[PDB]
């Protein structure tokens, strides 16, 4: 969870992220993923801020993010296999 | 005595065999299913019936008892089983306790064989959704929604299927009170979450109907097409 | 390596069974216990581990019956199924003899028992190591008993985490063991323990159990304030 | 954790289950059969795959099947899967019959010879029954009917179907030019041969390479009867003459 | 082959304020021979609890083993002694256990609560049972229950005092009921074992008895 | 007696490539009267009659899994059962379970479907399959319908003279049985035809 | 043993005495015959004691289950239909139950008679035991639908007091329960001289 | 690796341990032990607004004296908590008594590792028995692999890790029932997905007295308020 | 013991049961019903032995009824009663059998009214008019005499009542109050019990 939130905090530096961020919450609600998964989640935030025209990503855009990353995307990932490996 | 485990966790806590159950859900015709103030209606997308077809065949709306429905959403067969199991069920409970059954209890019945199918041996798992309307002895609307997983919630409106998100957030909009008055509007309700996923209404539908406690009956294709009707005339006079 | 230690029908070419090396792993992961003997006493000190500071420290020592406790290390459950497979077989020796089993059966007879699931496909040996600490009429037992169903008859020995630095202890001082009263006994065994714990830490009630039997002494269990006489007399390192 | 296992019942990264589709496919390059429902009876077309010089008549059918009084089905897929379901459903209809004393519903015997299917799709790791039915049957409550089953377990009543080789043009075909209130047994046979000649093209539909069964009704008892060869020529041979009519008229007008 | 043989024994148990006074003649017969004097019927089954048990001397081996080991079976599972309750509830399982082949045995639990005051249960061969102020089983329960009724109880009488039965007082009671019982049933006789519970612990008494 | 709960009388004879079975018509309990119209000639084929006689719950139990065995035969045999293998089938039948039996005694009555030769056969609780050429009894009156068959029936004779003799036979043994009877059911099989008749008895 | 039950417009009121008798002599003169299944079911003991006593405590064990299952109190036809149930699996083994399953429901006050043979039947009087028909006579001669809470206290007393006093097996105390809406009360143990003397 | 009863170089089930990876991803569920009596409070995710918040059962009534907040896959947890009342009732029968809370979760957990090739795979849900016993109040947190432990303070769920350190931050010995509510509803409140409305959140206590009570919408906006 | 009767009719199947439940000599139940609903035009009434009679019947009438969801049909009268008989006739040889007497009356759209007679012993006898139990020997006799196949609704519940007169002039037993039901076209309709106070 810590580092899952450090990576956050990292991927997320330098986005135009609004006042409240909440990534322990993000970092809770994507557990057992990967630093790829996490800039994914960071990239897809500001993309939906940029679909909807907007400047500042906010926690919403980064809840979808997680959605279209963590959940969407479990069929495509990885690690179920490589953690055996 | 096959004794193979069918489903097991994956090393990040999933069980993939149940989340491929809930895939073949979701590549299943939409379901919806919408209770009001004393009907339940329950619609499904009829999924491109043929004209050869006896539509009497495809029961994609099962009457379990008198008082309770089960709308499917996922593979025929496991339907049928499924369906089959709770109707003998409900029957057995008819006999033990001299009431008719809730449709909780049908509901906790149908989660408990999915459980027991994904966590037993040689046996996988109920590919299949289900949305269980019905009427209590008190007469109360019920609405319940089980996963293939096991895990079942009341709630006040469903789509299960294809179309299940699209239908889902349509449903949680244009949902309320008024909207749900009378038996007309809950019917109409049902019939534009349907539209909402069906590109040609009336021969891509099928609805069924229990008013309180007096029975289940399915809306013939004449009545959908009036529903229909007046639905646009009411969208063309909006716009 | 890889496709030799997925089940425990397989030998590996170097005639080795990973999955009960696996097993015996999970035993040593397991906390610390010293089990040691005297002339006329048996006593087991296990090292509780708290899981969280909130959590009260898992319970290692376990009745078997009024001459027999055993320290378990390894996975609880399989500990639990271990116990209550020797707690019916004592009581059916209790019940067809009147007399209390002795160790030196009932180990066997656990021996037999985690030995089974070790040839047959699809079952695993039980993750648990047991320190068997009774007293019958040829004096007192301690055993230590281990996943490959190998069960050795130990003077004094040392399971689970850290343990072989007790094990370095109870070498030393085998010749004190045999011939000291019960409370140097349970000070040797506390020594042990300590032995095992890391600089940082130190024994505590909340943090040691003693399980202790002898002639004219069923098997009693002390922890929490019941332990504090046997530490009042340890000394510091 | 078998490493011979090869998980027949298990789901697939899609809830896709490989056991099944193979068989449905394994069906689909099996021998056509199809069949139309009429007013006054209904009727079942058969590919046959026997066509060999040397090959003996000694049964009655080979692709089609008597299950109890009034009803038969007809098999695509594996044969010996096909007899093993036949005889399974002979053993459903009349273990009904002396439950209650009367003949077992069409939909009632696709039921439960379905759910036998879906036990089989499951439970256990044996391969699914790679074998598709076809039902022709009479019943007191709602007539003659046509039901059609496939490996998974999956059953539905229709008016007018085909299952094997080709089956999705003979489908097409059937859509394009069944009429549902109408098209007594005369004009469904007639329909039941073009059908067969433009599914078996490569053949020019020669009466010994199909079988056609006929269910009707006659003073209150089912006759199920599969019709000779003398009257399968017939019927080619009109639709022979149909054909060049057809074709002369159209190039007439041209 | 009869796979029941009454082999007589009287066994009484008294509840009090305080105190369980479980009693039971030492005799043990086969009919018509004495066999054994000794091999009384009362089991100390915990701190605060006897039973006394009368009746086929199969069964009541059989079943005071069954006690023993269901009661180290609980004791192991809850880390927790028995409560006369549990045990009394426990037994009466294990006898309807076997409804329709019975425990021949007169079973009498004579004990302390949990709140440190006499319970008695008695019981039937099939595990009917329901606590009790006083009780006797065995061969002469006709014998001496009446007279626990007269004295313990204080009926039949008029203008009475009710003043409750002390230790004393019960175990003079006790002892001259079963001489009594000796007296007139033969299956009565040799010694008399009492076994008294109390807080304290308990206590064991043997008194001489008619012998023939 | 078990066979005298509900009594029961079913015969069969033989003539010129016909064949008859005869039955009486009632299922009375004891002494008791419920029905004058009970089944126990059932048709196995188109020229194949049994005649189970007993017990009126095996009867119709033994009815129903014959038939059941038999259309499984004929289902998966493309032909029609001859009647020595229904005799055999009925044998096996009975059989299948001596210890506790089935309390009927079959008389089975056909003609051959290939030649139309005509048979007859009766079969004991046990399953005892005789065949015979004169005549087949079972059911209560046994005795009776064995002296009427014995002192009345003259061989290789024709159709309607056969459905006189069984008639007379039928009638004059119920009649002297009296807990049988009160209506005959006779089932004439001949080549090309089946001719039934539910011929008078006093009805008492 | 007698022991009576029936429904008055305001609760099943159940009556019964108390004694065990082993042949021609008494065990105790203090049964409780009428049995507390749950706080909302009352069952009563009639014939084997044993029996009775063991099936009623595990019909207790399984309607707790069901409630907690359910988060519902069990119905008294549902909780009757599951004691005869389980007595007919042992049908004809021996048990020689009588009981009465008396409670509150949503169809208004409920009263039962089983035993081991199923006889599931509802009813509004019923009485079992070997002074039952004495109980039956009184009750039956002194009961109504409309009967105030003391008149049915009065009647149930002395129709058992009237089966002691005939029949020799079915002596010792008058326990009497009310069963009402909130569950059931124990109204009053009194032993029979005393009521013999008020009379 | 291929089996489920295989055991891993370091010493490991693997299956086990996958479920314990699953019960990381369940709502996160609180419980106390106080003198005064135990309470457990759970996240009740609420997915749409259509779902009745009532039917989302995650604080059940094991016995009067037990209740059981799980997470984690809340049917294996429907399928435990069938056995614990079983077993729980069972006990009364036999013994005439009550199931001590410790007794119970033995119970129950003896049922965790029972699979094999009966259960084919473990039981991924993580539960906390909060009972009221012969010996006071106490709080059992059981896991999948079944080992139980009494616990002043658990947090079990996807908030596990901030729970518990919040729950050490807050929690003294010495502390009332309702205080012990408060600081519960303040954990789950902080490490809430959405805002604590009443209605996302099942409360329930178990007191030295009054039987299993799980609170009302009325008393839930009281305390919510409160905070 | 008690007693069923049942007259059938041109299109109407009328049956009629005894009220009274007895254990000993002392009767417990004035208003015990005896009739079985198996479906909307299927009627059961069971006699024998008590609590065979009770489970014997449910489990009947919940199988049919589980036939009816399952199909969406409705068991025939005949297919009913041949399963009630095929059930009781594998039952009667085994560990278990129920000694239960049934009247199993019916309405089916084509073959009509359809009176069944089967005693514990798996036998069916379909009848025009039926009886069970010591009564039954009293009233087979008049029923006999005086019923006709033309018999219409009211003379046939003229005929019932002056059977249950005689049953209550002759038969010892109390039987003083009786539950009559008709099942006809429109489904099963109860007349008023005929009592003799």
């Amino acid at each position: 969870l810590e580092g899952r939130t450090h990576i956050f905090k990292i991927h997320a530096r330098s986005m135009s992220v609004e006042r409240d961020i909440r990534f322990e919450l993000l970092a809770r609600l994507c557990p057992n993923s990967t630093g790829a998964e996490i800039r994914s989640v960071c990239t897809e935030a500001g993309m939906f801020a940029i679909r909807a025209r907007r400047k500042i990503a906010t926690e919403k855009d980064f809840l979808e993010a997680v959605n279209k990353v963590i959940k969407s995307y479990a069929k495509f990932s990885a690690t179920p296999r490589y953690m055996t490996y | 005595s096959y004794d193979r485990a069918i489903t097991v966790f994956s090393p990040d806590g999933h069980l993939f065999q149940v989340e491929y159950a809930q895939e073949a859900v979701k590549k299943g015709s939409t379901a919806v299913g919408v209770r009001g103030r004393d009907i339940v209606v329950l619609g499904v997308e009829k999924k491109s019936v043929a004209k050869l077809q006896d539509e009497r065949t495809v029961r994609k709306i099962c009457a379990l008892d008198d008082n309770v429905c089960m709308a499917f959403a996922g593979l025929t067969a496991d339907a049928r089983i499924v369906i089959n199991r709770a109707r003998v069920e409900c029957q057995s409970h008819r006999l033990t306790v001299e009431d008719p059954v809730t449709v909780e209890y049908i509901t906790r019945y149908i989660a408990s064989l999915k459980q027991r199918y994904t966590q037993s041996n040689g046996r996988r798992p109920f590919g299949i959704s289900a949305l269980i309307v019905g009427f209590d002895f008190d007469g109360t609307p019920r609405l319940y929604q089980t996963d293939p997983s096991g895990t079942y919630h009341a709630w006040k409106a469903n789509a299960i299927g294809r179309g299940a998100k699209s239908v889902r957030e349509f449903l949680e909009k244009n949902y309320t009170d008024e909207a749900i008055e009378t038996d007309d509007l809950t019917i109409k309700l049902v019939i534009k979450a349907l539209l909402e996923v069906v590109q040609s209404g009336g021969k891509n539908i099928e609805l069924a109907v229990m008013r309180r406690d007096q029975s289940l009956k399915i809306l013939n294709p004449e009545e959908i097409e009036k529903y229909v009707a007046e639905i646009e005339k009411e969208k063309e006079e909006n716009e | 390596r890889n496709q030799y230690d997925n089940d425990v029908t397989v030998w590996s070419p170097q005639g080795r069974i990973h999955q009960i090396e696996y097993a015996m792993e999970a035993v040593k992961q397991g906390s610390a216990t010293v089990g040691l003997k005297s002339k006329t006493h048996a006593v087991l000190v296990a090292l509780k581990r708290a899981q969280s500071e909130l959590a009260a420290h898992q319970k290692k020592i376990l009745h078997v019956d009024n001459h027999i406790g055993i320290s378990i290390a390894g996975l609880t459950a399989d500990a639990r199924l271990l116990c209550n497979f020797m707690r019916q077989e004592c009581l059916d020796s209790r019940f067809v003899f009147d007399r209390p089993l002795p160790v030196s059966r009932l180990v066997s007879l656990i021996g037999s028992k985690t030995q089974i699931p070790t040839q047959r496909y699809g079952r695993r040996p039980y993750g648990v190591g047991l320190l068997i600490a009774g007293y019958d009429d040829m004096g007192p037992h301690i055993f230590q008993t281990c996943p490959s169903a190998n069960y050795f008859d130990c003077r004094a020995m040392s399971i689970g985490a850290r343990s072989q630095s007790a094990r370095t202890y109870l070498e030393r001082h085998m010749s004190e063991f045999m011939e000291c009263n019960l409370n140097e006994l349970v000070k040797h065994g506390l020594r042990a323990l300590r032995e095992t714990l890391p600089a940082e830490q130190d024994l505590t009630t909340k943090n040691v159990s003693i399980g202790i039997v002898g002639k004219d002494l069923e098997f009693t269990i002390y922890d929490d304030d019941d332990v504090s006489p046997f530490l009042e007399g340890l000394e510091e390192r | 954790s078998r490493r011979y296992d090869s998980r027949t019942t298990i789901f697939s990264p899609e809830g896709r289950l490989y056991q099944v589709e193979y068989a449905m496919e394994a069906i689909g390059h099996a021998g056509t059969c199809l069949g139309i429902l009429a007013n006054d009876g209904v009727l079942l077309a058969a590919e046959r795959r026997n066509i060999h010089k040397l090959l003996d008549e000694v049964f009655f059918s080979e692709k089609i099947y008597k299950l109890n009084e009034d009803m038969a089905c007809s098999v695509a897929g594996i044969t010996s899967d096909a007899n093993v379901l036949t005889n399974e459903l002979r053993l459903i209809a009349q273990r009904y019959l002396l439950q209650y004393q009367e003949p077992i519903p069409c939909e009632q015997l696709v039921t439960a010879l379905c759910d036998i299917k879906q036990a089989y799709t499951q439970f256990g790791g044996k391969r699914p029954f790679g074998v598709s039915l076809l039902y022709i049957g009479w019943d007191k409550h709602y007539g003659f009917q046509l039901y059609q089953s496939d490996p998974s377990g999956n059953y539905g009543g229709w008016k007018a179907t085909c299952i094997g080789n080709n089956s999705a043009a003979a489908v097409s075909m059937l859509k394009q030019d069944y009429k549902e209130g109408e098209m007594t047994l005369k004009s469904a046979l007639a329909l039941a041969i073009k059908v067969l000649n433009k599914t078996m093209d490569v053949s020019k539909l020669s009466a010994e390479k199909v079988e056609i069964a006929t269910l009707t009704r006659e003073n209150g008892k089912t006759v199920i009867r599969v019709l000779k060869q003398k009257e399968v020529e017939q019927l080619i041979k009109k639709h022979e003459e149909e054909e060049a009519k057809a074709e002369r008229e159209k190039k007439e007008k041209e | 082959f009869s796979p029941y043989v009454f082999n007589g024994g009287t066994i009484l148990a008294i509840a009090g304020e305080d105190f369980a006074i479980v009693a039971s003649d030492t005799r043990l017969s086969e009919g018509f021979s004495i066999h054994t004097r000794d091999s009384p019927k009362c089991y100390k089954l915990t701190d605060k609890t006897v039973i006394g048990c009368s009746g086929f001397h199969g069964d009541c081996l059989t079943l005071t083993k069954i006690i023993e080991a269901r009661l180290k079976m609980y004791k192991h599972s809850n880390n927790k002694a028995m409560t006369t309750g549990a045990i009394a509830a426990m037994l009466s399982t294990i006898l309807y256990s076997r409804r329709f082949f019975p425990y021949y045995v007169y079973n009498i639990i004579g004990g302390l609560d949990e709140e440190g005051k006499g319970a008695v249960y008695s019981f039937d061969p099939v595990g009917s049972y329901q606590r009790d102020s006083f009780k006797a089983g065995g061969s002469a329960s006709a014998m001496l229950q009446p007279l626990l009724d007269n004295q313990v109880g204080f009926k039949n009488m008029q203008n009475v005092e009710h003043v409750p039965l002390s230790l004393d007082r019960a175990m003079r009671l006790v002892k001259d009921v079963f001489i009594s019982a000796a007296e007139r049933d033969v299956y009565t006789g040799d010694a008399l074992r009492i076994c008294i519970v109390t807080k304290e612990g308990i206590r064991e008494e043997t008194v001489s008895l008619r012998k023939d | 007696s078990i066979m005298s709960y509900n009594g029961g009388a079913v015969m069969a004879m033989k003539g010129k490539n016909c064949v008859a079975i005869a039955a009486d018509r009632r299922f009375g309990i004891q002494a008791q009267m419920v029905t004058t119209d009970f089944q126990k000639i059932f048709p196995m084929g188109d020229r194949l009659y049994i005649g189970l006689a007993g017990l009126a719950t095996d009867v119709q139990t033994v009815a129903q899994r014959l038939k059941f065995r038999l259309n499984l035969y004929e289902l998966k045999e493309g032909r029609q059962i001859k009647p020595y293998t229904l005799m055999s089938m009925v044998a096996n039948l009975l059989y299948e379970k001596r210890f506790g039996p089935y309390y009927t005694e079959p008389v089975i009555a056909g003609l051959d479907p290939k030649t139309f030769k005509p048979f007859i056969c009766s079969l004991d609780l046990i399953g005892c399959p005789m065949v015979t050429d004169d005549f087949v009894v079972s059911g209560t009156c046994a005795e009776q319908m064995y002296g009427m068959c014995e002192s009345l029936w003259e061989p290789n004779m024709d159709p309607d003279h056969l459905f006189e003799t069984i008639s007379q036979a039928m009638l004059n043994a119920v009649d002297r049985d009296a807990v049988s009877g009160m209506g005959v059911i006779v089932h004439i099989i001949e080549k090309d035809k089946i001719t039934t008749r539910t011929l008078k008895a006093r009805m008492d | 043993t007698t022991t009576l039950a029936f429904k008055f417009r305001h609760g099943v009121i159940v009556a019964a005495d108390s004694r065990a008798t082993a042949g021609a002599y008494i065990a105790s003169q203090t049964v409780k015959k009428v049995i507390e299944i749950n706080p909302y079911l009352l069952g009563t003991m009639a014939g084997g004691a044993a029996d009775c006593s063991f099936w009623e405590r595990l019909l207790a064990r399984q309607c707790r289950i069901y409630e907690l299952r359910n988060k519902e109190r069990i119905s008294v036809a549902a909780a009757s239909k599951l004691l005869a149930n389980m007595v007919y699996q042992y049908k004809g083994m021996g048990l020689s139950m009588g009981t009465m399953i008396c409670g509150w429901d949503k169809r208004g006050p409920g009263l039962y008679y089983v035993d081991s043979e199923g006889n599931r039947i509802s009813g509004a009087t019923f009485s079992v035991g070997s002074g039952s028909v004495y109980a039956y006579g009184v009750m039956d001669r002194g009961y109504s639908y409309d009967l105030e809470v003391e008149q049915a206290y009065d009647l149930a007393r002395r129709a058992i007091y009237q089966a002691t006093y005939r029949d020799a097996y079915s002596g010792g105390a008058v326990n009497l329960y009310h069963v009402r809406e909130d569950g059931w009360i124990r109204v009053s143990s009194d032993n029979v001289a005393d009521l013999h003397e008020k009379y | 690796d291929r089996g489920v009863n295989t055991f891993s170089p370091e010493g490991r089930l693997f299956q086990v341990e996958y479920a314990i990876e699953a019960i990381k991803l369940g709502s996160t569920a609180i419980g106390i032990q106080t003198s005064e009596g135990v309470c457990l409070a759970v996240e009740k995710r609420i997915t749409s607004p259509l779902m009745e918040p009532s039917s989302i059962e995650k604080i059940v009534e094991i016995d009067a004296h037990i209740g059981c907040a799980m997470s984690g896959l809340i049917a294996d947890a429907k399928t435990l908590i069938d056995k614990a009342r079983v077993e729980t009732q069972n006990h009364w029968f036999t013994y005439n008594e009550t199931m001590t809370v410790e007794s119970v979760t033995q119970a129950v957990s003896n049922l965790a590792l029972q699979f094999g090739e009966a259960m084919s795979r473990p039981f991924g849900v993580a539960l906390l028995f909060g009972g009221v016993d012969e010996k006071g109040p106490q709080l059992f947190h059981m896991d999948p692999s079944g080992t139980f432990v009494q616990c002043d303070a658990r947090a079990i769920g996807s908030a596990s890790e901030g729970a518990q350190s919040s729950l050490q931050e807050v929690y003294h010995k010495s502390m009332t029932l309702k205080e012990a509510i408060k600081s519960s509803l303040i954990i789950l409140k902080q490490v809430m997905e959405e805002k604590l409305n009443a209605t996302n959140i099942e409360l329930a206590t178990v007191q030295p007295g009054q039987n299993f009570h799980m609170f009302t919408k009325e008393e839930l906006e009281e305390v919510i308020k409160d905070i | 013991m008690e007693y069923l009767i049942g007259i059938q009719g041109p299109d109407y199947v009328l049956v009629a049961s005894d009220r009274v439940a007895a254990s000993n000599i002392v009767q417990m139940k004035d208003d015990h019903d005896k009739m079985f609903k198996m479906s909307e035009k299927i009627l059961l009434l069971c006699v024998g032995e008590a609590g065979d009679t009770v489970q014997f019947a449910e489990y009947i009438q919940k199988n049919v009824q589980l036939y009816k969801m399952r199909n969406g049909y409705e068991l025939s009268p005949t297919a009913a009663a041949n399963f009630t008989r095929r059930n009781l006739a594998d039952c009667l040889r085994s560990r278990t059998p129920y000694h239960v007497n049934l009247l199993l009356a019916g309405y089916d759209e084509h073959e009509g009214p359809a009176l069944y007679y089967m005693d514990y012993l798996a036998a069916l006898a379909k009848a025009p008019f039926a009886a069970h139990g010591y009564g039954a020997f009293l009233t087979l006799s008049i029923l006999d005499r005086y019923y006709t196949p033309t018999i219409s609704r009211e003379r046939a519940v003229e005929l019932l009542r002056k059977c249950l007169e005689e049953l209550q002039k002759r038969f010892i037993l109390n039987l003083p109050t009786f539950s009559v039901r008709i099942i006809d076209k429109n489904g099963i309709h109860d007349l008023d019990n005929i009592s003799f106070p």
